[PDB]
RNA sequence: UAAUUGCGAUAACGAACGAGACCUUAACCUACUAAAUAGUGGUGCUAGCAUUUGCUGGUUAUCCACUUCUUAGAGGGACUAUCGGUUUCAAGCCGAUGGAAGUUUGAGGCAAUAACAGGUCUGUGAUGCCCUUAGACGUUCUGGGCCGCACGCGCGCUACACUGACGGAGCCAGCGAGUCUAACCUUGGCCGAGAGGUCUUGGUAAUCUUGUGAAACUCCGUCGUGCUGGGGAUAGAGCAUUGUAAUUAUUGCUCUUCAACGAGGAAUUCCUAGUAAGCGCAAGUCAUCAGCUUGCGUUGAUUACGUCCCUGCCCUUUGUACACACC
């Protein structure tokens, strides 16, 4: 209930602007930066992936892991 | 699976049923706060509708929502099968029913009303607010009323 | 160099076989399908809704490739799960044998597998044919 | 009739038995490669030995193991005891000592015991409790 | 507690005394000594027995054993 | 081994005391090829109370 | 014609327990004392050259509440 | 390497690292040193492992104990609260995880970065509860490396599991967190605030 | 902030009523040639490392 | 008969919980008794004859 | 020392019961005897993929050979061995090396003299005496009850979730048990969403069920901290199974209903290594019913290796007017 379940366009565009500096990204650490809850926050991490920014070095379920591009 | 955007069109909260039910919440879960749909129930019912389960009650169009109330109160007709309904074999038009939202309500109380009218153990059990199951009623439920 | 199923592992193999057998359209799929539960030891229908037919299938095929005979029975312990029995003490319970049983004459009738001797099923001569094909098209993706 | 060995592991009830026959290098274990094995979080641990010892040692053989027994874990200490005690076995009776005690010394010195079986074992339980150490419950009055 | 009991050291005692010659400071061959030698029931219990006739003889060979 | 698992007690005071007896059970076969006097004469004979005997025959 | 019977008389019963319970159940019955047919049942035993023996007897004699006595004469281990 | 090849064929990367050096999921043995006094003998490192798995008859001897390769001893105490008693793969790969998390951050040796938080958690001192005569008062001691070791593996997951109890972050991450507050002291560590406040309660009895 | 090490040089038992401390003696290795008794907490053998928050001062007996 | 249970008032749950209750509930053991074991109560007692004659 | 287990001291010397020995089970034998009711390699017969030999399977006997693994006979093995610390340089204890194994090797079985108004006459066609004996306290047949519900106590089960629930997918045990004058264990084929049904079938069993493909667990997804998809009480309606009989609901299945419980006050239980704890299985019971028990294996820790503070008990010493022995 307490937001986090869409993607109201500001959102998206925060996204993209928001994550350099992030030595850490993953699912915890989406939904810490007062937006996107688990699922969508998921989503997320397959399409920084789509190109650029988040580096794929930790495998699997529960736990995710990447760092700003080089 | 698909990074999404949308406008306005999706609007927080809508009512069906004669009850409330959360957007934010993804759709199939959503309808079960309404009385008498369990998550299987859900379940086949959107599937039976063709809409997508990986929106929420928040997206899905007017007309999908429309689509989705007609089959939960006609399964027989939209072919879900029979074991699957909350009364089959009703007890007098013999039908086989499945009994929605502040309906259930209504029928819980004439089956009760039907066993105390018929003078039952069961209805008297009911009656005198114990348990009808045949449990042990020494030790358990203390709080209870 | 040559290849088995065996020089594959599990699951890249099955999701292979899954999207082979999807890919396809030949394949029987009973009907019951998204309206079913795969056992009575289960909350919830599988969440592939459309497919996990294949999923099961491709699963079973595997199976039955790595021995000599199995049966209905076998499968159902095979894919059976635990069952809360609410407030109970959980126990083993076995799966659904229509589930696989459509599933063996759906692989059978489109010629994975065959009524063998002895008793069950075995893997057909044109099943090894096409297994050990598409496990050598995952290990190809790997190249 | 070519050169070979057979060997075996056990860890609890687990036994794995290996046959080192000579060849060209293959380790595979049931019926599929030594690469697979999963538990995967231990694959290492029946890597093991070949890295303990140069991964060259196994060009001249070919590796099999067949574990029965045992459980997801009992089982991946038991293969690869007997692979480790295979190919020592191999260059006990075929190639010199010298080279097959220069063997037991890289594995006896790191070790998880992969030459000798683990002692362990379940202890029976006894009446009074769910477990052998372990009594029920009591209350007094 | 590895204590031995009387007997085992009570035998020790006899078979030192009356069969020194013959017997080392090795158990290996007191124990073939002691089948020969010495009717005992169970292999345990020779064991049990010719590891300290051993050790009583190890220590004999250094300084005197009261008994 | 036949094992039977029980309470000593014949009532149900004192604490939970169990107990099990065992019978052990040991089994043998010997496979013989011999024209119908050995057998006769081998069967009737090497009997042995407490140790029972069972002289088949056939390949089926 | 499938079952034989054959009866056959007992090396020494001096050293057959079950032979000499039998004898006291048959000395008390016939009315003798109590010390007096242990006794003898001991001192038979031992003469029938036994290593040792044992005799207890349980219950009420004559007097209400019971008792028990034991008569035991040279060499028994009670243990393993 | 010099690179080498048979039948069933064994990975590049598996190839490489393994014959090279003997190092852990792939992390760095060398290196990776005690930076206080004591505490080495009482904290392993070398001999170098590939995961902290192992049938280690580690309990059958006193101190042999203290034998027992840090980085799995800091595993192995992950498996506990009951419901995950046993379950060794679980924490394995969680700790896995949380190492690779610690590298992201900061860099370092997180295998040395789980040296400096264990060795930054000992308690140099604390308390006991002498009798004195019914109304106890608290007896200033010196405690022991191992119980320092020991004490400092209890805390650090414990703290941790506590955190990561009833919320998103998953108990990798706050691991690995507790791990990197307290690889150098911070005092927002649930660890050092219990190390800090128990050589408080000692100095204040003494 | 001064930190004092110290080597146990030998095990002398242990006290308290419950009995989970150790007597110990050591020697510290910031200039030798000096010796205090103190009393531990966890398991203790001969050759461990003490760190003494405060160098001087001693217990003996513990209740 | 039934009709009786179902009319009946002064029956079923809502009834037994407005009512207070009785101490002899939340009782002890009872005892009565055990001080006593080695204190025989027939009174009778045997006679230094009578076990000779016996034993 | 676990031990009246020993050394030692010594008006005692030297012995026996009990402890130990002993026995049983779990550990070790590329030594011995063997095995189509156990399994390995070679060979044919043969399938798939590669082809350059190769790789992975089928084939209760198409043949040859073997005993590493399995089985159980007979042996062997360990004696706290070697070495060193410590100690009246005594019995011992501690550490290192070796070792299948070095905590009584781990765990059990057996277990002296004595005590108790312990429990059991409701296990016994064991039994004294008392009671009853045909309108029976004998016995049997019909039906109810032991389950009855304001509440107090105890053993347990399931939970409060994200080391998780869910859905796919991986896929691994050991101790057992099974049908003759009978209907036990059940593979396999169909039918059914399920529970189940129906046709056959192997097994009196290392031969068949059964590799008991058990569960935690491992892997890829979904949910995302919200009493939530945690939790599943209570209840409605339907379907089946056991049984002569299921209502007060034997059990099993499906749909719906979706409680309390957000880690638990004073208190208090159990435990030291393959142990604790998590996890399922077989056997007992059993027509049908395990939230119980007896065993079993699977995953596998943290913390002591100490003390006399609490509690319990043993031992001295000492008092006794008790000895039916402080009831
Ligand atoms: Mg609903
Ligand atoms: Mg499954
Ligand atoms: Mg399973
Ligand atoms: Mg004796
Ligand atoms: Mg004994
Ligand atoms: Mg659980
Ligand atoms: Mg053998
Ligand atoms: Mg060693
Ligand atoms: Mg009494
Ligand atoms: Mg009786
Ligand atoms: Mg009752
Ligand atoms: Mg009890
Ligand atoms: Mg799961
Ligand atoms: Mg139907
Ligand atoms: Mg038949
Ligand atoms: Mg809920
Ligand atoms: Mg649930
Ligand atoms: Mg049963
Ligand atoms: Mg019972
Ligand atoms: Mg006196």
């Amino acid at each position: 209930a307490q937001h986090a379940v869409i993607l109201d366009q500001e959102k998206y565009d925060r996204i993209l602007k928001e994550v350099p500096t992030y030595r850490y990204v993953s699912v915890s650490v989406l939904v810490d930066r007062l937006k996107i809850g688990g699922s969508l926050a998921r989503i997320a991490l397959r399409h920084l992936e789509k190109e650029g920014i988040i580096k794929p070095i930790s495998k699997h379920s529960k736990q995710a892991i990447y760092t700003r591009a080089t | 699976s698909l990074v999404v955007q949308e406008q306005g069109s999706f609007q927080h909260i809508l009512r069906l049923l004669n009850t409330n039910v959360d957007g934010n919440i993804k759709i199939v879960y959503a309808l079960t706060t309404i009385k008498g749909v369990g998550r299987r129930y859900s379940n086949l019912v959107c599937k039976k509708a063709d809409v997508d389960l990986h929106k929420r009650a928040g997206e899905l169009t007017q007309e999908e929502l429309e689509r989705i109330v007609q089959i939960m109160q006609n399964p027989t007709h939209y072919k879900i099968p029979a074991w699957f309904l909350n009364r089959q074999n009703d007890i007098t038009d013999g039908k086989d029913y499945h009994t929605l939202a502040n309906n259930v309500e209504s029928k819980l109380r004439d089956d009760l009303e039907r066993l105390k009218k018929i003078r039952a153990h069961r209805g008297i059990r009911h009656f005198w607010g114990l348990r009808v199951r045949g449990q042990h009623t020494k030790t358990t439920g203390r709080r209870r009323a | 160099p040559g290849v088995s199923v065996r020089d594959v592992a599990a699951q890249d193999f099955i999701n292979a076989y899954a999207s082979f057998l999807q890919r396809q359209g030949k394949l029987e799929v009973p009907g019951y399908v998204d309206i079913v539960k795969t056992s009575s030891g289960n909350e919830m229908p599988p969440q592939d809704a459309e497919g996990w037919f294949y999923k099961r299938a491709a699963s079973v095929a595997r199976h039955i490739y790595m021995r000599k005979q199995v049966g209905v029975g076998k499968l159902n312990k095979l894919y059976g799960g635990a069952k809360s029995r609410g407030v109970r003490p959980y126990k083993h319970i076995d799966a659904s044998g229509s589930i696989n049983r459509k599933v063996l004459q759906a692989l059978e009738k489109i010629g994975i597998v065959e009524i063998s001797p002895k008793g069950g099923r075995r893997i057909s001569e044109n099943g090894q044919r096409d297994l050990d094909r598409i496990a050598a098209q995952t290990l190809e993706e790997d190249e | 009739a070519v050169p070979s060995v057979q060997t075996f592991g056990k860890k609890k009830s687990a036994t794995a038995v290996a046959h080192v026959k000579a060849g060209k290098g293959l380790i595979k274990v049931n019926g599929s490669p030594i690469t697979l094995v999963e538990p995967e979080i231990l694959r290492f641990k029946v890597y093991e030995p070949l890295l303990l010892v140069g991964l060259d040692k196994f060009s001249n053989i070919d590796i099999r193991v067949r574990v029965t027994g045992g459980g997801h874990v009992s089982q991946v200490y038991a293969i690869r005891q007997a692979i480790a005690k295979g190919l020592v076995a191999y260059h006990q009776k075929y190639v010199d000592e010298q080279s097959k005690n220069e063997l037991k010394k890289a594995f006896t010195s790191y070790d998880r015991t992969l030459l000798i079986a683990d002692s362990r074992r379940p202890e029976p339980k006894k009446f009074g409790g769910k477990g052998a150490r372990s009594r029920f419950q009591k209350s007094y009055r | 507690g590895r204590v031995r009991t009387k007997t085992v050291k009570r035998a020790s005692k006899a078979l030192i005394e009356r069969y020194y010659p013959k017997l080392t400071l090795d158990f290996q061959t007191n124990k073939r000594l002691c089948d020969e030698i010495a009717t005992i029931q169970s292999k345990r219990l020779r064991n049990k027995i010719a590891g300290y006739t051993t050790h009583l003889m190890k220590r004999i060979q250094k300084g005197p054993v009261r008994g | 081994v036949l094992k039977i698992s029980t309470r000593k007690t014949p009532n149900g005071e004192g604490s939970k005391t169990w107990e099990t007896y065992e019978m052990r059970i040991h089994k043998r076969y010997i496979d013989l090829e011999a024209p119908v006097q050995i057998v006769k004469r081998i069967t009737q004979i090497t009997i042995e109370p407490g140790v029972d005997v069972e002289v088949v025959v056939a390949s089926n | 014609g499938t079952i034989v019977l054959y009866a056959e008389r007992v090396q020494d019963r001096g050293l057959s327990a079950v032979a000499q319970a039998e004898s006291m159940k048959f000395k008390l019955l016939n009315g003798l004392a109590i010390r007096r047919a242990a006794y003898g049942v001991v001192r038979y035993v031992m003469e029938s050259g036994a290593k040792g023996c044992e005799v207890v007897v349980s219950g009420k004699l004559r007097a209400a509440r019971a008792k028990a006595m034991k008569f035991a004469d040279g060499f028994l281990i009670h243990s393993g | 390497f010099t690179p080498v090849v048979l039948a069933t064929p064994i990975p590049e990367e598996v190839q490489q690292a393994q014959t090279e050096i003997k190092l852990f999921n792939k992390w760095s043995f060398e290196e990776v040193e005690v930076k206080d006094a004591s505490l080495v003998d009482y904290v392993q490192v070398r001999q170098p492992i590939f995961v902290a798995h192992t049938a280690g008859r580690y309990a059958n001897k006193r101190f042999r104990k203290a034998q027992c390769p840090i980085i799995e001893r800091l595993t192995n105490s992950l498996m506990m609260n009951g419901r995950n008693n046993g379950k060794k793969l679980k924490a394995v790969r969680i700790i896995k995880h949380t190492l690779d998390i610690i590298n992201v951050l900061t860099d370092q040796n997180p295998i040395q970065v789980v040296v400096d938080a264990i060795t930054n958690t000992g308690p140099r001192e604390d308390t006991t509860r002498v009798g004195g005569g019914g109304a106890a008062r608290r007896q200033a001691v010196d405690v022991s490396p191992l119980r320092r070791v020991n004490q400092a593996i209890a805390l650090l997951t414990i703290g941790a599991r506590e955190a990561a109890f009833r919320n998103i972050k998953t108990i990798a991450e706050t691991l690995a967190e507790e791990l990197i507050n307290a690889a150098k002291g911070s005092s927002t560590s649930y660890a050092i605030k219990k190390k800090d406040e128990l050589e408080r309660v000692a100095k204040s009895n003494r | 902030t001064p930190v004092t090490l110290a080597k146990v040089i030998k095990v002398l038992g242990r006290t308290g009523s419950r009995g989970g401390v150790t007597q110990v003696r050591v020697e510290f290795l910031e200039d030798t040639s000096r010796t205090i008794v103190r009393n531990v907490k966890g398991p203790v053998r001969e050759n461990d490392i003490l760190v003494l928050m405060e160098s001087e001062r001693e217990a003996r007996r513990l209740r | 008969g039934n009709e009786g249970a179902i009319r009946d008032k002064t029956a079923g749950r809502r009834n037994n919980r407005s009512k207070d209750v009785t101490d002899s509930a939340t009782t002890k053991k009872s005892n009565t008794r055990r001080a006593t074991d080695r204190h025989s109560r027939t009174g009778k007692t045997d006679t230094k004859k009578k076990v000779n004659q016996g034993w």
